This record gives structure tokens, C-alpha cells and sequence, in this order.
């Protein structure tokens, strides 16, 4: 079973730029989703961004145009880079391994990590 | 064929982004709202600045606490309401996303493609037979 | 197997935008109560700007009479506003009306998508197809003795 | 043979599909009209916010020409053009999302209901051509014995 685990979080000036990194132990290009979350004190688990195995990409409607997913299935890598922060972004970033029973899975894949801080003051 | 018989994705994919589309609409609106808001709002000040010039006026002829009520009744009333729908917009933005998972390629596409083909080997046999 | 054969002409007959729709409820129970929040807000900034016409009359009442009795030592433009004035507002009184028709409708058919979801569940699945066995097998023993009599009649 | 039952079992249960699918596209439709009501109340709303906004207007004037016989406010009235330029752009913006969500609904309602006609006359054909066999069949059973 896959482990993710992030990093490249930290504290930013409202303007500037990251590049958070989820490391699978795994190969996820047999991963069905990869996906960044967040999650705030007090607030809810917010999902930010998804990509899929086909690399189908989708945002969050106050982060669209300014992160950006990607992946690196030869380094086994999600990257989420994030552009002009907000102080609305600052949150624990989670990355999750999804995939539903197909073919090759008996059992669904749902792996969660550790998450990276992302500060944004 | 078969495999040219699995565009039915293109009307699911439609139904998708329908959702998409409403959803937007709904964000549309409740912006509007809001704006109105504001300008309820400026309204309302213009109104007690008139008023309260017309009272100089009328003093200088000498030598509520009702409408008022219900002014700061409803607008704390619409406040509330845009906070609770600007909590439910972000609700339903997620929840759509959570939903543009799986499917729009070649995950659901196949399944409905081989599940035409099973259909369609019992059709063929049940007309031999 | 047989599993597999069943269900190739259960969801093609099904496809896949049945899943989307028993995924989406949610999405549209969501979508369904923020058009009755905004529906809501609507209304109340309707009462306040009933409110704000209301003291705009009572300004325009105060400053006609300070002016009269100043001139005691424009009037055009005023019957024209208010009639303006009460055919939007019993336009907006339609509008809402009919949106409240239509919220309790869209709840309703929210209610009666969720009514036919709890309908099949898994096993009322089974006895349906039971029945449907049952159909089919005394359907079929008809034709077939109709096919009897007829090769009865052919021999006759 | 049992292939063919479970086959037509399954078939069958598109009636299953047809029922759940209508109604949420019902529901759809619902939501879109709603929509385009509550727009429309915005629209009549927006009507009397100018109406306000020139009683307010005319109030000033006549104020002020009262004050000067007897003898802040820019940008509040740069404040009001403000929000009703951004009104007028929403209302726009609005309006063209409706007509673009009615047209989408109205071609998904029509393909969904050419494709519910063409599973329709499948399940009939099948059912038909299922019925005939077993039919057939009992009475070559009925012809043996």
C-alpha cells in the first residue's frame, strides 16, 4: 500500500510563491486520484486541487488561475505550486491516494499524510 | 458500432457541466444580492442624512425609533442570510468538485463500451436462438 | 459469470448517468436550499426596500410642507413615480410568490428522487426480478400452447 | 438460455433507470426556472433601487434650493453609480449564464429523450424475440409429449 508524505511547506509573504510536494512511497501512476487538501484551525478539511492517473486536473473556485497540480510519475511525485498566496491559505496541506475497486485493486485505495503547514502572513 | 455507441458520456458529460453552469448561476446571484445590499445600504444613509438636513431646516423654523427598528431587523436578518449562503456556495463549489471525480475519458468509457458489447452478444444470441 | 450477465443489460439499460444522479443528490440538495436562502434574502431586501420608499415619502411629505409654509410667508414628476413605484413592487409580489411555488416544487421532487432511491436498495431488486420470472414463464406457456392449437389445427 | 433470462431481467430494470433519471432531470429544470426567477426578482428589485436612488436625488435637490433661499456628497454619488455599474455588469453576466444553462438543458432533455425512446424499442424487441423462444419452446414440449 502506497505512503505519501509532503513537503516544501512554510510561512510566505501575502504575494509570493511555494512549491509543496507530495512523495508517494508507491508508484501512482496506477493511483486513480491524487489530491491536495487543507485544512485550517477550526475550519473543515478543504479539498484544493485533484488530479487524476490520466492527468485530468481540477481546482478550487478562490485558487483557480494561481496553483497549479502536476505530477512526475518517474520520480513518483504530486506537485502542487502555489502562486500570489492569500492569508485565506494557510492551512495544514494534506495529499490523499484515491483509487476506486477496478481490475488490478480489490480493496479501494485511501492513503492519507502527514501534511506540510503552509502560513501565508 | 459499440465502441461509437458510447458517446452517451457526451450527454453525461453535458449533465456535469449543466451542474457546473447552475452552480456558477447560483454564485452569480448571490453577488448580485450582496451588491444590491450595498446599495440598500447607501440608500438607507442617504435617507437619514436627508432627514436629518430636513431637521435643521425645520429647527430653523422654530427660533424613529420604529423604522429604524426594522431597518437594522432586516438588515442584520440579510446579513446573516449572505453569510449563510455564502457558506453554502463554498459548501456546494466543494461538494462539485468532490463530484468531478472519476469518469469524462477513458475510465467510464470502457466500462460502457464493454457493457454495450455484453448486451449486445445477448441480443444476437437470443435472435439466433 | 451470470453476474457479469445480468448486469451488462441492467446498466446499459441503467448507463452510468444513474451513479452520477445518485452521487449528485447531495450537490442538489445543496443547490436547492441556497436558491431558498437567496429566495430569503430576496424577500427581506424587498421589506427594506419597501422601508427605504416608505421614508422617502415621509422626506418628501416633511420638505412640501416646510416649503409651503415658507412660501406662504416638480409636481408633475411625483404621481408618475409612485405609480412606477407600486407596478414594480406588485411585480416583485408576483415574482416571489411564484418563487416560493417553485422552491417547494424543486424540494418535493428532491424528496420523491429520494423516495425511488430507497425503492430499489438491493433486494425489493430481487423479488421484482422474481416476479418478472413469473411473467415471463406464464407469458411464454401461453404462446406456446397457442403454437400447440395451431399445429393441432395444421394436423386437423 | 438462463443467459438470456438474466439478460432480460436486467433489461427490464431500465424502467428502474428511466424512473430516477427523469426526475432529476425535473428537478433540473425546476432549478434553472428558479433561477431565472429569483434573476428577474433581482431585475425588478434593481428597477426600484433606481427609483429610490432618484427620489433620493430629487430630495437633495429641493433641499437645497429651500436651504438656499433661506441663505461627501460627490462621492456618494460616485459610490451609487459604483454599485449599480456593478450591478448592471452582474445582472448582464447573469442573464447570459441563464440562457446559456436553458439552451444546455434544453438539448440534454432532447437527446436524453431520442436515447429513452432507443432503449425503449430495444427492451420491446428483445423481450419480444425472448418471449417467441419460450414460447416456441413449450410448445415443442407440449407437441412431444
Amino acid at each position: 500500500e502506497v505512503q505519501l508524505v509532503e513537503s516544501g511547506g512554510g510561512l510566505v509573504q501575502p504575494g509570493g510563491s511555494l512549491r509543496l510536494s507530495c512523495a508517494a512511497s508507491g508508484s501512482i501512476s496506477s493511483v486513480d486520484v491524487m489530491s491536495w487538501y487543507r485544512q485550517a484551525p477550526g475550519k473543515q478539511r478543504e479539498l484544493v486541487a485533484f488530479i487524476t492517473d490520466r492527468g485530468r486536473t481540477n481546482y478550487k473556485v478562490s485558487v483557480k488561475g494561481r496553483f497549479t497540480i502536476s505530477r512526475d510519475n518517474s520520480k513518483n511525485m504530486v506537485y502542487l505550486q502555489m502562486n500570489s498566496l492569500k492569508p485565506e491559505d494557510t492551512a495544514d496541506y494534506l495529499c490523499r491516494a484515491e483509487s476506486r475497486t477496478s481490475w488490478s485493486s480489490p480493496s479501494p485505495l485511501d492513503v492519507w499524510g502527514r501534511g506540510t503547514q503552509v502560513t501565508v502572513s | 458500432g459499440s465502441t461509437m455507441g458510447a458517446a452517451s458520456m457526451t450527454l453525461t458529460v453535458q449533465a456535469r457541466q449543466l451542474l457546473s453552469g447552475i452552480v456558477q448561476q447560483q454564485n452569480n446571484l448571490l453577488r448580485a444580492i450582496e451588491a444590491q445590499q450595498h446599495l440598500l445600504q447607501l440608500t438607507v444613509w442617504g435617507i437619514k442624512q436627508l432627514q436629518a438636513r430636513i431637521l435643521a431646516v425645520e429647527r430653523y423654523l422654530k427660533d424613529k425609533m420604529e423604522w429604524d427598528r426594522e431597518i437594522n431587523n432586516y438588515t442584520s436578518l440579510i446579513h446573516s442570510l449572505i453569510e449563510e449562503s455564502q457558506n453554502q456556495q463554498e459548501k456546494n463549489e466543494q461538494e462539485l468538485l468532490e463530484l468531478d471525480k472519476w469518469a469524462s475519458l477513458w475510465n467510464w468509457f470502457n466500462i460502457t463500451n464493454w457493457l454495450w458489447y455484453i448486451k449486445l452478444f445477448i441480443m444476437i444470441v437470443g435472435g439466433l436462438v
